[PDB]
């Protein structure tokens, strides 16, 4: 089936390879920020994102496997909590501040500035720190981006060529573990600290479930008081979410 | 149609 | 904190004698649902189940360590999601079926005698699907559920300052205990190296799942109580501003 | 002053 028979350093060069680059902000320092202009530039970049992340997607081992309709329904589910994960991790070495874009980097006081907005930047800056403490690897991270994608949806799925597709995902959700595992084995973890460090991890992908939920009204409510227009990419996107 | 069914195979 | 001091087998025993019991509906005796009735007996259940769970929480080792704030905190923000992998769990051997209570097990098209509810009773057996899927063991799901408590509201410890920073790690330090109890009790089963690995991130991953059920319902009830389809307990309007405000 | 807090203590 591919994907199932890379070895663990054959999954992570392809994850490392496959990596979206980093874009920038239209953010024109000329005019000062509005709720209105705050929510235009995050959600501009946010689109010009997806478009990398549906590309991305396409190389993650075992993706390309699944039907139009599966794939479709995996990145709608988890798209937000995709863009979050790499925010939280390029927001790294920037204490208190969230790189958003090489050329929009900013602190939780300037959230403020959209209503409701504030709540949702201290939990990616908890993240973020939280990433920072556990020294987290970017061999790890495309790890879990990987199985972002690949889990947050698996469950929102009769049939049996339902559950063929299923599991196969789960196959190689078992494949990125190994890959882990592996990883963790390799920088010299005992094999106690490998399966804890595994959990933590993992866990933390429940925390980043909440946001990307907590983002998603947020965002829904932002449009339905017409604060920003947004494509009609992330309206879809939006929309696959009911939200109220 | 969908517009990221769309983006899928571009 | 004689929490970290446990054995595994100590770990699970602590949890198991913990175990809340399951309460029964009020479900009289047998008239046909109404969308008020439902909503009424689903969310009465709901309250009297939350005030089992607040002295369950107390029995999970190194909980009752933690301040009044941060006890407070941790239950406001997993309750649900304790609930609902309860539910989850006691629906296993019942498939397309969710028992909400020995004398309530409902369809998964009764969901629809209640607007939008449906498509969390969905997600739920979804989940219940799996965990039988998986064949989930009893030592296994009230390590998850003690996993929920410490997990889920953790990162949200506003105040990184001072003794906060005390209350995290001890937080993290039982949350490893719990893990390492996992393991043991895949190892115990004679599972191999790779596949307790394995099973630990395919449980765990749930938990991501258990999440979003939680958060979908939490907007459920919230609608539901703002058109006043059911009055809700003092206790349950607490714990749903929490969320909210 | 909450329900919970005072659950907590009893
Ligand atoms: C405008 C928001 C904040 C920034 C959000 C956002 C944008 C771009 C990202 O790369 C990202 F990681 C991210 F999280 C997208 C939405 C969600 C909630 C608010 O409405
Ligand atoms: C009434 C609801 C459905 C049943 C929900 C519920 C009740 C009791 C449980 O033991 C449980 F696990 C559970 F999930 C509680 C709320 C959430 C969304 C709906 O309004």
């Amino acid at each position: 089936s591919l994907a199932l028979s890379l070895t663990a350093d054959q999954m992570v060069s392809a994850l490392l390879d496959a990596e979206p680059p980093i874009l920038y902000s239209e953010y024109d320092p000329t005019r000062p920020f509005s709720e209105a202009s705050m929510m235009g530039l995050l959600t501009n970049l946010a689109d010009r994102e997806l478009v990398h992340m549906i590309n991305w997607a396409k190389r993650v081992p075992g993706f390309v496997d699944l039907t139009l309709h599966d794939q479709v329904h995996l990145l709608e589910c988890a798209w937000l909590e995709i863009l979050m994960i790499g925010l939280v991790w390029r927001s790294m070495e920037h204490p208190g501040k969230l790189l958003f874009a090489p050329n929009l980097l900013l602190d939780r006081n300037q959230g403020k500035c959209v209503e409701g907005m504030v709540e949702i930047f201290d939990m990616l800056l908890a993240t973020s720190s939280r990433f920072r403490m556990m020294n987290l690897q970017g061999e790890e991270f495309v790890c879990l981006k990987s199985i972002i994608l690949l889990n947050s949806g698996v469950y929102t799925f009769s049939t049996l060529k339902s559950l063929e597709e299923k599991d196969h995902i789960h196959r190689v959700l078992d494949k990125i573990t190994d890959t882990l595992i592996h990883l963790m084995a390799k920088a010299g973890l005992t094999l106690q600290q490998q399966h804890q460090r595994l959990a933590q991890l993992l866990l933390i992908l429940s925390h980043i479930r909440h946001m990307s939920n907590k983002g998603m009204e947020h965002l829904y409510s932002m449009k339905c008081k017409n604060v920003v227009p947004l494509s009609d990419l992330l309206l879809e996107m939006l929309d696959a979410h009911r939200l109220h | 149609h969908k517009i990221l069914h769309r983006l899928l195979q571009d």
